RNA sequence: GGGGACUCGUGAGAGACUGCCGGGGUCAACUCGGAGGAAGGUGGGGAUGACGUCAAGUCAUCAUGCCCCUUAUGUCCAGGGCUUCACACAUGCUACAAUGGCCGGUACAAAGGGCUGCGAUGCCGCGAGGUUAAGCGAAUCCUUAAAAGCCGGUCUCAGUUCGGAUCGGGGUCUGCAACUCGACCCCGUGAAGUCGGAGUCGCUAGUAAUCGCAGAUCAGCAACGCUGCGGUGAAUACGUUCC
């Protein structure tokens, strides 16, 4: 029972479970449940090989799911980087972007304390 | 403050939003109360003089 | 001229129409139960008239107002003893030894400048 | 200005000093120090030179900037790594 | 303090279940003025300890306080240039106290998953003499026996 | 009938009073239907600063400003006795208005 | 409509003084315990800082003696900076979960703000929000849905339906203007973190702990700061050996 991962972690129920997919959370995998028709208290593990093939058309119907848009969020990244804006140079130089604080913080785009 | 810059405050300025309030007595640009016009010193010490009518010391 | 008393615990106001009947708690067209569904309130509540005497007897419905839910059983709680003290002056030695007449002065302490509460302190840390 | 109301920001003296050039040629260097405008579908191929507080850097519109603002390709701060 | 002893404070019974001992048991357990809540977890436990065992859950409770109460602890002073155990009686409200301290503590770190369980199981283990609050209370007392010397 | 009303407001106690009732109770010897001064809750700004003009933050200092409000009694509209409402003139520190 | 009953609002008063009783004490101060009382020994809290100390802080609130500048160390403007970042310290917030997370229903506050303003209702939008517009300088209108709480359902101990950093895309609003450098919303992304070494801090009761609300500054930025307001509501104090 797989969609494009494996997306069956054992006894997990489906709105739940479909947020393993990258690129849907909570509202996505609410929502795809609504559309298709399967309801969000049930097990993966339950699933018909029918409600199955409805959930799969549906996700690249409308959705973008893992590998495609994986790419295309390195694009947007690297696209900045080449064109040489201010958000690139940051990029590049691995400080956060969004204007935040660097005296202090910013322990996530820095790795550990490099303790000179 | 400086006389240049309390006049500068005092006059017309363009671009609207960069009109700032001073204190109406000293001209200090920080911590100026709207209802009086003064800042937190010249409210005090005219408080405790009695020149603001209403005004008064407050326990509770 | 229905017995017509109040009581208060902090900020809630409760006002009491102590009346003959069978025994019955209206709360603004609520029961006891409706109201204060803890237990805890149900005995707060009612435990003065039970206390001596008696014991499930002539009903009552009164206004609740401010506070919270403790505080208005509490106030409802006072509200009782008043008006069983008016209503039968005799057993007031047992109320005021159970201590059911007391407002019980306990408001909450206005917070101080330079401090975090009213008695909270930030931390000191020397050096 | 940044809300699907009114439209991209340039100033009224940019706009004039490049839409009276471009229709006749690629004009050289436009001296600027108008970093809040953006960039619309019009100063393709041209080159500013913009202000970054302490000199003009020239800066080419080629493609992709065509979202962002002048500012954004001329860096105000100096960094360079403490040691 | 230094003005003598401070006025203690004076607790109700339990609507349903007539004693003081449930009241301090969901004072004990009561967390961020959670009362409602720590009644319903102390209910709760109690409940489970009567569904399991038949008995009367208070008096299962007593049974359980009367195993795990101390009779000497162990106050550490300094002498001279060391500092050694000096074995103490233990008034019974303190003891009341420690005991019902220990079993809440203990049973917050029971391996099971939720505290009406583990609360319940905790109590019935130290009512038969089993749990860590029965091993709390015999550690106790073989610390405060082998300080008898120390006993000025 | 129902027509007139009055909005003293001051900032102190111990003159709103009297302002009311030995000023526009002189309407009573004139023949007006009053209910009398009715108080309306008291106001209170409050205003926290602090106290040195440099650095001491943990040092402040508290500031009230109380308004007091009351008669809004709902004379006749005499013209007779509208005539002593508009002549009659008051302290400043007490503040009427007209509905 | 009406009523003066209850609350409340705001004015004037009463009340608490070891006043009364028992014991102690030079019969004195005073102390221990009772009665009556809403309250009992300073009822709780606030305001209130003696003579002085630290050549403590402030010439950047202001004032001011001497010194210094006067095509500049005065004054105007546009961009930039005050927001940097191999690190270090300090004060906080959010967490590491089941006394919990999420979903559905439902109860109970106080104190404040509002004409360059608050926007009820209705319509549009998933939402931030947009538009029309009743009423309201306000005990009458808006702010106003308090949240923890209670009931039910689900999750079943997992780096998770915990946590919400970082980053990608798309937007709303304020403002001439949101790159440096605003807040907020939606979709996706889902990091460290599984209770913290030596050490160290606050708190004795409506306190600590925890939960929301309001104001000042303010075009916007404060649901992590400050100043306040209420809700729920504990555990201990043997004692003065030690710090
Ligand atoms: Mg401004
Ligand atoms: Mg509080
Ligand atoms: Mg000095
Ligand atoms: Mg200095
Ligand atoms: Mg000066
Ligand atoms: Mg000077
Ligand atoms: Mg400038
Ligand atoms: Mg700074
Ligand atoms: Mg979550
Ligand atoms: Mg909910
Ligand atoms: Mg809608
Ligand atoms: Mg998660
Ligand atoms: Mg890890
Ligand atoms: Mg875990
Ligand atoms: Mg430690
Ligand atoms: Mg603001
Ligand atoms: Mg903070
Ligand atoms: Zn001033």
């Amino acid at each position: 029972a797989r969609l494009v991962g494996v997306d069956l972690p054992r006894d997990k129920r489906m709105e739940v479970a479909l947020t393993y997919i990258f690129g849907i959370g909570r509202t996505r995998s609410n929502e795809i449940l609504a559309a298709t028709g399967i309801d969000r208290d049930l097990r993966t593990r339950d699933l018909t090989e029918e409600q199955l093939i409805h959930l799969r058309d549906y996700i690249e119907a409308n959705l973008k799911v893992e590998g495609d848009l994986r790419r295309e969020v390195q694009a947007d990244i690297r696209r900045k980087i080449e064109i040489g804006c201010y958000q690139g140079l940051r990029h590049r130089r691995g400080m956060p972007v969004r204007g935040q604080r660097t005296k202090t913080n910013a322990r996530t785009r820095k790795g550990p304390k490099r303790t000179i | 403050a400086k006389k240049a810059l309390v006049n500068k405050a005092a006059g017309k300025p363009r671009f609207a939003v960069r009109a700032y309030t001073r204190c109406s007595k000293c001209g200090r640009p920080r911590a100026v109360y709207r209802k009086f016009g003064l800042c937190r010193i010249c409210l005090r010490e005219m408080a405790h003089a009695g020149e603001l009518p209403g005004v008064q010391k407050s326990s509770w | 001229r229905p017995i017509q008393t109040v009581g208060r615990r902090k900020e809630a106001v409760v006002r009491v129409r102590l009346v003959p009947g069978t025994g019955k708690f209206d709360l603004n067209g609520r029961s006891l139960e409706d109201y204060f569904p803890n237990k805890v309130h149900q005995q707060l509540i009612k435990a003065p008239l039970v206390t001596v005497d008696r014991v499930e007897s002539f009903d009552i419905f009164a206004h609740l107002g401010g506070g919270g839910p403790s505080g208005q059983a509490g106030a409802l709680r006072l509200g009782i003893a008043r008006a069983l003290i008016l209503v039968s002056p005799e057993d007031r030695p047992a109320l005021k030894k159970a201590g059911f007449l007391t407002r019980d002065p306990r408001a909450t302490e206005r917070k101080k400048y330079g401090l975090k509460k009213a008695r909270k302190a930030p931390q000191y840390s020397k050096r | 200005p940044r809300s699907l109301k009114k439209g991209p920001f340039v100033d009224e003296h940019l706009l004039k000093k490049v839409d009276v050039q471009n229709e006749k040629n690629t004009k050289q260097v436009i001296k600027t120090w108008s970093r809040r405008s953006t960039i619309i579908p019009d100063f393709i191929g041209h080159t500013f030179a913009v202000h970054d507080g302490r000199k003009h850097v020239p800066v080419f519109v080629t493609e992709s900037m065509v979202g962002h603002k002048l500012g954004e390709f001329a860096p105000t701060r100096t960094f360079k790594g403490h040691i | 303090p230094r003005k003598g002893p401070a006025p203690k404070r004076p607790l109700v019974n339990d609507p349903v279940y007539g004693s003081q001992l449930v009241t301090q048991l969901v004072n004990k357990v009561l967390l961020k003025g959670k009362k409602s809540l720590a009644e319903r977890i102390v209910y709760g436990a109690l409940e489970q300890a009567r569904d399991k065992t038949g008995t009367d859950p208070v008096i299962t409770l007593k049974r359980a306080l009367d195993n795990v109460k101390p009779a000497l602890e162990v106050r550490s002073r300094r002498v001279g240039g060391a500092t050694y155990q000096v074995p103490v009686e233990v008034r019974p409200d303190r003891s009341t106290t420690l005991a019902l301290r220990w079993l809440v503590g203990y049973s917050r770190q029971r391996r099971e998953k939720t505290m009406i369980e583990r609360l319940a199981n905790e109590i019935l283990d130290a009512s038969n003499g089993l749990g860590a609050s029965v091993k709390r209370r015999e550690d106790t007392h073989k610390m405060a026996e082998a300080n008898r010397a120390f006993a000025h | 009938g129902q027509k007139i009303r009055i909005r003293l407001k001051a900032y102190d106690h111990e003159a709103i009073d009297a302002s009311a009732r030995k000023i526009v109770e002189t309407v009573v010897r004139t023949g007006a239907s009053v209910v009398g001064p009715v108080p309306l809750p008291t106001e209170k700004n409050v205003y926290c600063v602090i106290r040195s003009p440099h650095k001491y933050k943990d040092s402040r200092e508290h500031f009230e400003m109380r308004t007091h409000k009351r008669l809004i009694d709902i004379i006749d509209p005499t013209p007779k006795t509208v005539d002593a409402l508009m002549r009659i003139d008051l302290p400043a520190s007490v503040d009427v208005n007209i509905q």
